[PDB]
């Protein structure tokens, strides 16, 4: 769901486990049967000083 | 229809369904009285018309099996399938010819049924009775191993002649005959033809050429619209927890072999490429072709099929 | 074994079912082949197929529709087809993988538009409870009037006494004419609305333009409305302190300024 | 060469998803296709080609198609006054039974006298004898002997607009050239 | 990853660090008094740069 953070590994692309935020979701469920995410790299809080 | 009811008296009609009409069976009979609610009695069903053409054997009738597994695969070598149709569409491929009054009658055929479901008899599950069939009789006592019966479908006797035909309900298969709920109104001897029906649409109007004054040779192709249930098996052999096919393949056709890769990014541009591996893995590809010279074999060759429902089960 | 089914590279038969529910009528559609049953509810299967374009949630209420694709003889979709239903169907899709049980939610929403760009299919476009968030949320004037409508969560205004059966006499193309309304005063049912049952307990609703005499003017025009069917007919409020006690006494719920000022600053030029 | 006919349709609109398709008669009408072939041998056969095509103007103009079938055969001798033309049975009347396409006749004596009529409704009689009627009238009393074919007509236009008129020898010579045919409705309807 | 349900990674934005700013202002409104104030965030390491 957006905004859940998960793992990607990828080691032919030389990207260790990383973690990302979810962000625009098209999946195909019937059909082309493509989920296709887009993620970003997690970086955000709140610093409570 | 205004006619008295005697007392004690049970008056039964002859309710005469013709041949003649439109597709969809809508109708609605009301028998109004007076001081009684209206009682409607529904007719409800469709009309369908039956090809009663007999192709001619000289080429190959060609049977064809479609399903849809759109597959997609990661960057390395590693397959999710996702079988889409249960029942796979069947499409028959055929040649026929008409002269003596089935020209006439063809033509007539198609320009008024056109494109609307049809009763396509399976040709190459032809039969010939063994002993006459009586009219009125209930049953029809006939080899039915490894054929297209099945309860609740269609049957369809044939003579020499397209008008020599009458169709009927089956409602069981007993291993030795097809259990009727209609009796045959018409007795025909040995000889006559037995044909399984499946409801079929002319996926293509035939293209019809003329051999002379009356002749006209054409290339149906038929669609079935129904599911066509079969059983699933594979091969007896078993390794590591799956089927291994035994059969030896046919060498009558040179066949050769190749190393299918995911060899993509390659990435040329002006002075050299360079082409990368993504998973340094191999798949290879084979071909087979085997002869079936029996039923046994084409039943299980047709039951492996559609066990294997296109890509998605391995072996 | 649905997540098992979805995780098995061998086992995939995917299948999505649909399910349009209004109240107590409910629709149920698959797109496989074959009829599918449910919690108890059987499928049915629509010739030619049923299908969608794919779930998007980007966040963007324009952008995330959903569009569904079935023949023009839709009996759901055909509700559409000469008026928009008063009530919105609500759509909630599962997936399922066929000789399972267990199924998942993926998506629910309402209607939002219907069309039939042929006649051997139909376009339906359904929206999410994410885009009634595009119009405003002011909901507030400072204004002589009411600026509540009868009956409201604000005006606390009982309508059930009002409520008035009647079988209409006549209905024309735009005028629906019933002599027992003729005994009110001109106007009593002016700004109310007529809500007759259409089928289960689902009712559609249409407002009334004026009132006069045995005439009613319904906005719109009179078609679906039943020559002999019972009709449910519930006055209008003005909206004017003086309609509002007199005819109703619900003074006290008043959400309207009548006299409290115009426009009189503390900040102008000259108080007189 | 041999020639073939089809059943054009408009019958799109398949909707085929996954489980199973289903098609749609949009308009339930078949408009056939007919192709034709002829040879020249000739000047004056070559100007009236020529002048035929140029009518044609393509797909524009319209003109009947006889075809040249047997489909009908008579079984009885029919009155010239009577309009009860009895045929084989070929399922007909199940099938046409009045309707734009495949109602209209050409007798085609053998004399070389042809008529043209035009069918009005079809009776089933026997399952291997019909009644179908006709317009009007038939001119003389003709018995089954008397029939060569019937070789249904139907109101056709090209299906091409390019004509290739493939000259062989000379103007004054052999040529060949192909044409196709199909239906349309036109003629005020 | 790539064996564990991924199928395809296409877009990288590796991004860029010269770029992006090295001071911000944000402004406030404090409720005691309800007059217009800022504050300076400031980040050193890329101001240097
Ligand atoms: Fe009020």
């Amino acid at each position: 769901n957006p905004g859940q953070p998960f793992l990607i590994r990828s080691t032919p692309r030389g990207i260790p486990e990383t973690v990302v935020r979810v962000g625009r979701i098209e999946d195909n469920f019937l059909g082309d049967g493509k989920i296709t995410l887009t993620v970003v790299q997690d970086q955000f809080n709140l610093p409570a000083t | 229809p205004p006619l008295g009811f005697a007392a004690l008296e049970e008056r039964t009609w002859t309710v005469s369904i013709g041949t003649d009409g439109p597709p969809v069976v809508n109708a609605r009979i009301v028998w109004r009285l007076q001081g009684e609610p209206n009682l409607v009695l529904v007719i409800t069903g469709n009309r369908i018309i039956a090809w009663t053409f007999a192709p001619d054997w000289g080429d190959s009738i060609v049977e064809r099996l479609s399903a849809s597994t759109n597959i997609l695969q990661s960057e390395s070598a590693v397959t999710q399938r996702r079988a889409m149709r249960l029942a796979p569409r069947r499409e028959f491929d055929a040649n026929m010819y008409a002269v003596d009054r089935e020209r006439q009658l063809l033509d007539m055929t198609l320009f008024g049924w056109g494109a609307r479901i049809w009763a396509l008899p399976i040709w190459p599950d032809i039969q010939l009775l063994h002993q006459p069939l009586a009219a009125g009789s209930l049953g029809i006592p006939c080899d039915t191993a490894g054929l297209d019966f099945r309860d609740g479908g269609l049957a369809m006797l044939r003579g020499e002649d397209a008008f020599t035909y009458e169709v009927v309900e089956v409602k069981t298969v007993t291993a030795s005959g097809l259990d009727l709920v209609r009796p045959v109104q018409a007795a025909w001897g040995t000889g006559s033809r037995l044909y399984p029906v499946r409801t079929a649409q002319l996926t293509e109007q035939p293209t019809l050429t003329r051999l002379t004054d009356t002749a006209q040779s054409a290339r149906v192709s038929f669609l079935v619209m129904e599911p066509s249930a079969w059983p699933e098996l594979m091969p007896a052999t078993t390794y590591r927890g799956r089927p291994v096919l035994e059969q030896r393949p046919d060498e009558s056709e040179d066949l050769t072999s190749s190393y299918q890769r995911l060899l993509s990014t390659l990435d040329n541009g002006s002075a050299i490429p360079r082409v990368t591996d993504v998973a340094g893995m191999a798949l290879p590809v084979i071909g087979h072709r085997w002869i079936g010279m029996g039923r046994a074999e084409r039943s299980a060759f047709r039951s492996l099929v559609y066990a294997l429902r296109g890509q998605q089960k391995p072996l | 074994s649905f997540n098992s089914r979805e995780s098995s590279l061998a086992d995939g038969q995917p299948v999505r079912l649909y399910q349009f529910s209004r109240g107590a009528i409910r629709w149920s559609y698959n797109s496989s082949d074959r009829d599918i049953t449910y919690q108890n509810q059987i499928f049915r299967t629509v010739p030619g197929g049923i299908t969608d374009n794919g779930i998007i949630c980007s966040g963007d209420p324009q952008s995330d529709q959903f569009v569904i694709t079935a023949p023009a003889d839709l009996d759901v979709a055909l509700l559409y087809k000469t008026r928009s239903p008063s009530d919105a169907i609500d759509l909630v899709v599962y997936d399922m993988h066929y000789g399972d049980a267990e199924a998942a939610v993926s998506w629910v929403g309402q209607i939002g538009d219907v069309d039939w760009p042929t006649v051997d299919s139909c376009r339906i476009t359904c929206v999410s409870e994410d885009e009634l968030m595009d119009q405003p949320g002011l909901t507030d004037t400072y204004c002589r009037t009411c600026t509540a409508i009868v009956g409201d969560h604000r005006c606390k205004v009982n309508l059930v006494p009002y409520r008035v059966t009647l079988t209409p006499q006549s209905v024309s193309a735009w005028v629906i004419s019933s002599g027992v309304v003729a005994g009110y005063a001109d106007g009593w049912f002016t700004g109310g609305y007529v809500e007759w049952q259409v089928d289960g307990d689902n009712y559609d609703r249409r407002f009334i333009e004026q009132h006069a005499g045995a005439d009613l003017h319904i906005l719109g025009g009179t078609e679906g409305i039943p020559a002999g069917g019972q009709l449910r007919v519930y006055p209008g409020c003005d909206g004017l302190a003086q309609t509002c006690d007199d005819k109703f006494s619900n003074l006290p719920n008043f959400r309207g300024f009548n006299a409290m000022q115009g426009k009189s600053p503390f900040d102008g030029d000259q108080v007189w | 060469e041999d020639l073939t006919s089809s059943y054009q349709r408009l019958l799109s609109t398949l909707d085929n998803g996954s489980a199973i398709p289903r098609v749609t008669d949009v308009a339930g009408m078949a408009l056939p296709v007919i192709g034709h072939r002829w040879i020249g041998m000739g000047r004056a056969e070559r100007s009236a080609f020529r002048s035929l095509v140029y009518a044609l103007r393509g797909q524009q103009k319209p003109l009947w198609v006889p075809t040249h079938a047997d489909d009908l055969t008579l079984v009885a001798t029919v009155s010239q006054l009577s309009t009860a033309l009895d045929v084989r049975n070929i399922g007909y009347a199940r099938f046409a039974n009045g309707r734009p396409g495949r109602r209209d006749i050409r007798i085609e004596l053998y004399d070389g006298t042809v008529y043209h009529r035009r069918i009005l409704t079809s009776t089933e009689l026997d399952a291997d004898t019909e009644r179908v009627a006709i317009d009007a009238a038939l001119g003389r009393l003709v018995e089954p002997t008397d029939v060569a074919r019937i070789c249904f007509m139907a109101l056709c236009s090209a299906a091409s607009d390019v004509v290739e008129i493939e000259h062989v020898t000379d103007s004054e010579g052999v040529a060949t050239a192909a044409l196709t045919f199909k239906g349309v409705r036109d003629d005020e309807f | 990853d790539e064996d564990s349900g991924l199928l395809e990674i296409t877009q990288e934005k590796t991004g860029s660090t010269s770029l992006a700013p090295s001071q911000l202002i944000v402004k406030y409104i404090d409720q005691i008094d309800g007059a217009q104030r800022q504050i300076i965030v400031n980040n050193n390491a890329v101001a240097a740069s």
